[PDB]
RNA sequence: GCCUAACGAGCCUGGUGAUAGCUGGUUGUCCGAGAAAGAAUUUUAGUUCAACCUUAAAAAUACCCCAAAAACCCUAAAUUCCA
RNA sequence: UCGGAGUACAAAAAACCCUCCGAGUGAUUUUAAUCUAGACAAACCAGUCAAAAUAACCAUAACAUCACUUAUUGAUCCAAAAUUUUGAUCAACGGAACAAGUUACCCUAGGGAUAACAGCGCAAUCCUGUUCUAGAGUUCCUAUCGACAAUAGGGUUUACGACCU
């Protein structure tokens, strides 16, 4: 049961990745996260893998 | 281990007999210890050497006045092993202002106020 | 440390207490948190704040941080916008 | 505390037990 | 040989303050493993259990009736157990406040 | 270093040793031995 | 199995005397590793109350149990925790029945 | 080591063995019941309310108010059953309760309860509100004969004043109008005490309306010993406490050392003393009506204090203590940079020297 | 093996006052106080901190410490904190 | 290297090539922020709590939860991303960026701080006696032995310890 490190970026337009792991048999992450440049729940969806 | 003695209260309840073989009074208790340290401090653990030291027992065959208080006594019962304890005795009353450097302290633990008079 | 250079003969400074480390004038030596920039996806957003905060040092390792360094980074520097120009100074300090 | 006269006084596990002929 | 990794330093889980100390705000005043000490009056409880004071006072022990939250399924259920006559108690620290609130001052006559 | 509980007596300090000795057992002597007294 | 002084190792009953139980019981307490008796109800009874005896009617004042609780002389420096439960009776795993 | 208990252990009296035979309650909200009645008894330990004040936990009060009305308990108990026979033998009342529509004479409710039961909770409700702890600080009354006050705020607007409610002194800046039960063959007196408003000493109050020899009911034709004084709370401290005090008295009391003058505008001459005054007069006249308000400051207060007192208003304020902080260290480690931000007296750049 | 009486690699000179956590030595008198080890460490033949200790200087509380207080199945000597 | 229980019985700490369990993570969604009093623990480095105040959700919680929850982890430097982060059975787990075997051909500085011989302590092992008799001895314990057990002594063997060299 392996995981995966996955950085997902903002899509409230500001430029803010967080890095959060994921089991490698899932599809591409997406959920709702705080973005300190808005102050807002902003939807967040997967935009690079790092570590295994 | 090795470690400090609680002393249960039994100990310290006198007995009828022994007022008259000690010589106290059973009513009234005495008003000053005078307590003269006999055995070593050494081979003794660090607490009892701290307790001598406060007391004013450094010095060996020396007596000291000290109060009758539980205050006191709890140091007393803690180093009484050694320690010989007396009452002060004061057959001519306490020393007044005129009589202070004519006093005395015998050896058997009256204090007298006219010692070598003249 | 090289107590006596063999140039000037002067006593030299080691270069890496000044790279990580910065001294105010009033004695005390300012420092990072180790490890502030190392996995930060597997700490605690309390232990990423402590770890990003300064953080001073006691009078062992300031007493080895003046040894180590000259008396150049001793002395009393006024920059234009310090942000450490307020803390150069101690007040209030009753010993 | 155990040298202290309330000692016991949390005890429950006497009172409910969680562990024929 | 076949036992291993038996060392691990102590974590000093015990009491910081006990009956009759002066803390401030936020003082440490028990840390633990297990629920030993609950927290009471100013007193709140930590993620890891332990107990810091919330107001300025002196720290007290007492030992009081448990009435568990009804959510939590365990304690219910050991409350609805417990025979006829049978009360829990608990060892609760308490900080018992010693300055008042604040005070009335004159600033100026209008 | 010995243990505690052993098999050959375990020989005491002499303070001890001293302790025992002073508070061994003393029996009641009567002052008139009673066999062929009356 | 560890056993402590002052514990019944066998018990015997009948229709029978203490003599010849006695006397082919001695050999068991004898064969034992701890020394051991062949006692019955009354002479268990005599020897406590004989030991009760002893120590009511001791003569003089000083006795282990006493200066031990009094920490007289500073003897718990010498003596052990347990020795003010033992009285001085026990000293390891012996027993002494005559120290009072 | 071990310790005896200094008395019962809770748990003692039931038994360990045989807890199948032992009856259980199967109930949180009973358990709840049963740890909130044993949570009240006096134990031997260390409890929550010895510590947080349970205020020498029993007081014997002493009671100076007029002895409870004298009624048959066995007449009152056939009556009472009566009454709840008669209404269960109805049959629109049962179909009203099961569907559930049904209302209740709210005015007649609080009617009686006034009349029976009124005065007892609103003594214990001036024992929460320490109206006896500073007029007597030592005695307790029972208030037997209602009092309703009222102010006129309209030409149709009343503000009732209750016990413990809220007045604004805009509202409350007209004299009111007192209604109570009463024959017309005894004398009343009225006194309202503001408790907590006094400049000067803590421990002292003002009076603002004091009525004395009041036949029956007729306040106003009785004669007024001071003028009556709107409230005039200070800015800062708000909800201060004044009291409408009723005392029934047999004999003619006539006074001259309690007398104000007709302006009566001094703060030195309106100063108080219930426990003195009642002291003084304490032979005939005996307390039998309460009724207090809070009040706070307002618009009109600085008014009151300008044109009527003739001085400058009082601004107070809720200050707090200062942030507690350890002493300072010559080398505080592993601490925040801010560290040295919380011992500087102001946010300033001071150059000493250059 | 032998290579000028010592060769697992000659001898001399220079680097060279090589370097040694290892051994040995370390030169007048008197006086004051005075220490037996917790953590790291290719580290346990050593160092660097802490705790003790020395020399000066500021202060104010320092040890002894009765109650009361410190957990739940049973538990001793006794501990912690305190007038 | 890290954690739990006992050793370490009641504040804390506490060792052994001491006795037992475990970890080098999984599952799920509530994807769990900033700033700052005061504290725990601690040689240092690190680890832990946390009131008040701030922007978004009930206008009444946000400490992510569970698997004994405690352990599920790695410092600088340096390399890579898109400027925000990531990278070690560096597991010898405070970690040297990258290095084996053999020496009886051996050398040097030391150590009785540490082995082989001897001595020394102990007597597991060995050797001597006695106590106890069930059994052999045809019957009969003790002519000769004598199992299961008890107790006392010697310091011949091997081992144990590492006190003098
Ligand atoms: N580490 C340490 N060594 C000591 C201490 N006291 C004496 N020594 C050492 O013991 C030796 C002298 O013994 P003494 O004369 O003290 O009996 C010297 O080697 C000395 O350094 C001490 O307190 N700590
Ligand atoms: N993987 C890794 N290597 C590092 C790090 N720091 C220094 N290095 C060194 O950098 C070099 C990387 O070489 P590589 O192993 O990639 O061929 C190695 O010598 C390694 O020890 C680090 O943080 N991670
Ligand atoms: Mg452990
Ligand atoms: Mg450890
Ligand atoms: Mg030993
Ligand atoms: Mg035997
Ligand atoms: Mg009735
Ligand atoms: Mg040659
Ligand atoms: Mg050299
Ligand atoms: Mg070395
Ligand atoms: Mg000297
Ligand atoms: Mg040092
Ligand atoms: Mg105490
Ligand atoms: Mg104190
Ligand atoms: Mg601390
Ligand atoms: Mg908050
Ligand atoms: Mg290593
Ligand atoms: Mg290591
Ligand atoms: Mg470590
Ligand atoms: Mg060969
Ligand atoms: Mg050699
Ligand atoms: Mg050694
Ligand atoms: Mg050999
Ligand atoms: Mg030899
Ligand atoms: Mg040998
Ligand atoms: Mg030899
Ligand atoms: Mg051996
Ligand atoms: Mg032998
Ligand atoms: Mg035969
Ligand atoms: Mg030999
Ligand atoms: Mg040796
Ligand atoms: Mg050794």
């Amino acid at each position: 049961s392996k995981t995966i490190l996955v950085k997902m970026m903002s899509q409230a337009g500001t430029g803010f990745s967080f890095n959060t792991k994921r089991s490698r048999l899932r599809e591409k992450l997406t959920l709702l996260h705080y973005d300190p440049v808005v102050k807002k729940k902003v939807l967040f969806v997967e935009q690079k893998k790092i570590r295994s | 281990k090795f470690t400090r003695s609680r002393i249960p209260d039994k100990v310290f309840q006198p007995s009828p007999e022994d007022h008259e073989k000690y010589g106290g009074d059973p009513q009234y208790p005495h008003k000053l210890h005078i307590v003269t340290r006999i055995k070593s401090t050494k081979r003794r653990p660090y607490w009892e050497k701290d307790i001598i030291k406060m007391l004013g027992l450094e010095k060996a065959h020396t007596p000291q006045v000290h109060k009758n208080i539980p205050s006191v006594n709890a140091k007393l019962k803690v180093v009484k092993h050694l320690i010989r304890i007396k009452p002060l005795k004061l057959p001519q009353g306490l020393p007044t202002e005129e009589d202070m450097a004519n006093t005395c302290l015998k050896s058997n633990g009256e204090l007298v106020v006219r010692w070598l008079l003249n | 440390v090289t107590y006596f250079s063999s140039r000037k003969g002067k006593r030299k400074t080691v270069k890496a207490v000044i790279y990580r480390f910065l001294r105010l004038h009033s004695g005390l030596w300012l420092r990072r948190k180790a490890g502030y920039k190392k996995k930060l996806w597997k700490k605690t957003a309390a232990r990423k704040r402590r770890l990003r905060e300064f953080v001073f040092c006691n009078k062992t390792q300031s007493k080895l941080l003046d040894k180590m360094t000259t008396s150049f980074w001793k002395r009393r520097n006024w920059y234009a916008d310090d942000p450490y120009q307020k803390y150069q100074d101690r007040t209030n300090l009753k010993v | 505390y155990r040298s202290k006269p309330t000692h016991g006084i949390g005890r429950y596990k006497h009172l409910v037990k969680a562990q024929v002929r | 040989s076949k036992n291993l990794g038996g060392k691990s330093p102590g974590k000093r889980f015990g009491i910081k303050k006990m009956e009759g100390h002066y803390v401030h705000a936020g003082n440490i005043l028990a840390t633990q493993r297990h629920f030993r000490w609950h927290p009471g009056a100013h007193v709140g409880l930590g993620k890891n259990k332990c107990l810091y004071a919330l107001e300025e006072g002196v720290v007290r022990y007492t030992k009081e009736v448990y009435v568990p939250n009804p959510s939590n399924s365990e304690a219910v259920d050991l409350v609805t157990r417990l025979p006829q006559g049978a009360v829990l108690y608990k060892t609760f620290v308490h900080v018992v406040p010693a300055k008042p609130e604040g005070t009335f001052k004159l600033v100026a006559m209008l | 270093g010995s243990k505690a509980v052993t098999r050959h007596r375990r020989v005491m300090h002499f303070e001890r040793q001293k302790l025992m000795a002073v508070t061994e057992y003393i029996p009641p002597k009567p002052t008139i031995n009673p066999r062929c007294l009356p | 199995t560890p056993v402590k002084a002052g514990r019944l190792i066998v018990e015997m009953g009948g229709r029978c005397e203490f003599k010849e139980v006695q006397g082919f019981l001695d050999l068991v307490a004898h064969k034992l590793p701890f020394p051991a008796k062949a006692v019955s109800r009354e002479t268990l009874e005599k020897m406590r109350k004989d030991q009760e005896e002893r120590e009511r009617n001791n003569q003089n004042p000083w006795t282990f149990e006493r200066i031990a609780t009094a920490n007289m002389l500073g003897i718990r420096k010498v003596l052990s925790p347990y020795d003010l439960t033992h009285k001085g009776r026990y000293w390891g795993k012996f027993y002494t029945p005559e120290r009072v | 080591r071990r310790a005896a208990p200094l008395g019962p252990m809770p748990n003692e009296d039931i038994d360990v063995s045989d807890l199948e035979r032992l009856k259980k309650y199967r109930s949180f909200d009973r358990y709840r019941r049963r740890a909130e009645q044993e949570a009240r008894k006096p134990h031997w330990w260390r409890t929550y309310r010895e510590h947080f004040g349970e205020e020498s936990g029993p007081k014997d009060r002493v009671d100076i108010g007029l002895p409870p009305p004298k009624v048959s308990r066995t007449q009152q108990l056939l009556e009472r059953k009566q009454a709840l026979r008669e209404l269960r033998a109805n049959v629109e009342e049962e179909r009203a309760a099961r569907l559930q529509t049904a209302r209740i004479p709210l005015e007649a409710v609080r009617a009686e309860w006034e009349r029976t039961c009124g005065p007892y909770h609103k003594q214990r409700l001036a024992e929460y509100c320490g109206l006896y702890r500073d007029l007597f600080h030592g005695a307790t009354f029972v208030p037997r004969v209602p009092l309703h006050v009222a102010y006129a705020v309209g030409e149709d607007d009343l503000m009732p004043v209750y016990h413990g409610n809220e007045v604004t002194p805009t509202e409350a800046a007209q004299a009111p109008e007192v209604t109570y039960e009463a024959d017309e063959g005894s004398l009343w007196t009225l006194l309202l005490t503001n408790l907590d408003g006094h400049l000067l000493e803590p421990d002292a109050e003002y009076v603002h309306w004091l009525v004395t020899n009041i036949p029956g009911n007729r306040v106003t034709e009785g004669q007024e010993t001071c003028p009556y004084l709107p409230p005039f709370p200070a800015r800062g401290s708000g909800f201060h406490r004044f009291a409408f005090l009723l005392f029934k008295q047999d004999k003619r009391i006539d006074f001259s050392g309690d007398t104000r003058p007709s302006p009566c505008y001094q703060l030195a001459q309106r100063t108080f003393h219930t426990f003195d005054f009642y002291k003084k007069h304490q032979d005939a006249m005996t307390p039998a009506g309460l009724a207090f308000f809070q009040c706070r400051w307002d618009d009109s207060v600085t008014r009151v204090f300008h044109q009527l007192l003739d001085m400058r208003e009082p601004v107070f304020e809720f200050v707090r203590p200062p942030p507690y902080h350890p002493k300072q260290k010559r080398f505080p480690h592993r601490q925040p940079l801010r560290y040295l931000d919380r011992y500087r007296d102001s946010h300033e750049p001071t150059y000493g020297i250059y």
